[PDB]
């Protein structure tokens, strides 16, 4: 008694987390060079 | 904590090796042929079992052109595993794992478990390296081989699951004393 | 056209879990920079 | 891609609303099933203002206070933060003095701020009354107002505001 999402749903879900995935690895990438790993 | 273990791998060589397609084939098990240079960084989780045990893999995909060498050699401290590729069908790339490897000691642990991967062996025709100067190269630093392919499937499968072996059993060894 | 509805949940599954990860890293990075 | 780039945040007590103002400005959806944030979470949403392409890139922070090192680190680059609490909530509101002590002891000295009093959608259950949010937010000389991410109040409206803020300030320098 609960709906499946569509997959246009999840098409969706995964363009928003690959950006988000995106932003964050740029953002790991830098702050290692800031520490001097 | 699902997992039991957690080991941090990269792949490091040169662009247009394959390196996101070898891991590619490990992570989703396909593989695309447009060449999608990797700006900076990717990085995928896959957990696998090794002696009933659960095995989470931290996996770093660098990319190869020395505009990222910056970047990505930040990523080696801490790594317990690296693949080193080259393309069987590119002679510079092999040549290069040479200065893979010295950038490996340079910045990774000493005792960093490493792998040299001899990729796209599916394209026996425009082969540049033999398999007998893979092998050789890798026999002159102590270090494991195989020819790979991400197209075909061949040895991705294995090279991850025995450096991870390798990996857990330098640890078990480790912890036991 | 080839993608298929389990394909997909599976994709949401895996980068959840990958920005899961990241997140804890950028935290204790940060922390690492703050002494 | 974007022509600004805004860091924000959000703080304030555990169970207020963060995770769901934000899940209501990001996605246009609501869950009432409480799952508390472990640590941080992160969305990003692209908004337009004076015809630019304004990239939000928004920081959801746990309010508990185990996370207070973790979230506490967050602070420094912010350019807006959210100060929320539950109007059905005096507690939450009371501990809003104490969350502005905690940005201006970490954060830039001229981070724009607002205070969002969430969940005004439960008039049945409110322990804060309107005027006195206002007055708390008057004292302090930040912007103010009340949101529901269940009913879809004033949420577009903070980040909005909060967003036109932070580029006036920046567009001022120059
Ligand atoms: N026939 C064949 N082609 C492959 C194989 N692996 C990769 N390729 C192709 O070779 C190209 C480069 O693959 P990538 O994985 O993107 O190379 P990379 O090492 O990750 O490159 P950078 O990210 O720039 O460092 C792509 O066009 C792939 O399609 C393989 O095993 N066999
Ligand atoms: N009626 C109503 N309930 C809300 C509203 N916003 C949040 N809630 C409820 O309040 C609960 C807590 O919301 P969250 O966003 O998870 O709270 P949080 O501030 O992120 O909590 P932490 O992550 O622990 O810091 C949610 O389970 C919702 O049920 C609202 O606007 N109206
Ligand atoms: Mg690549
Ligand atoms: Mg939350």
């Amino acid at each position: 008694a609960e709906a499946e999402q569509e997959k246009d749903q999840l098409r969706t879900q995964v363009v928003r987390l690959q950006a988000e995935k995106a932003d964050l690895l740029g953002i790991v990438s830098e702050l290692q060079l800031k520490l001097n790993s | 904590k699902t997992y039991d273990y957690l080991f941090k791998l990269l792949l490091i060589g040169d662009s247009g090796v394959g390196k996101t397609c070898v891991l590619f084939r490990f992570s989703e098990d396909a593989f695309n042929s447009t060449f999608i240079s990797t700006i900076g960084i990717d990085f995928k989780i896959r957990t696998i079992e090794l002696d009933g045990k659960r095995i989470k893999l931290q996996i770093w995909d660098t990319a190869g052109l020395e505009r990222f060498r910056t970047i990505t050699t930040a990523y080696y401290r801490g790594a317990m595993g690296i693949m080193l590729v080259y393309d069987i069908t590119n002679e510079k790339s092999f040549d290069n794992i040479r200065n893979w490897i010295r950038n490996i000691e340079e910045h990774a642990s000493a005792d960093v478990e490493k792998m040299i991967l001899g990729n796209k062996c599916d394209v026996n025709d425009k082969r540049q390296v033999s398999k007998e100067r893979g092998e050789k190269l890798a026999l002159d630093y102590g270090i494991k081989f195989m020819e790979t392919s991400a197209k075909a499937n061949i040895n991705v499968e294995n090279a991850f699951f025995t450096l991870a072996r390798d990996i857990k059993a330098k640890m078990d060894k480790k912890l036991e004393g």
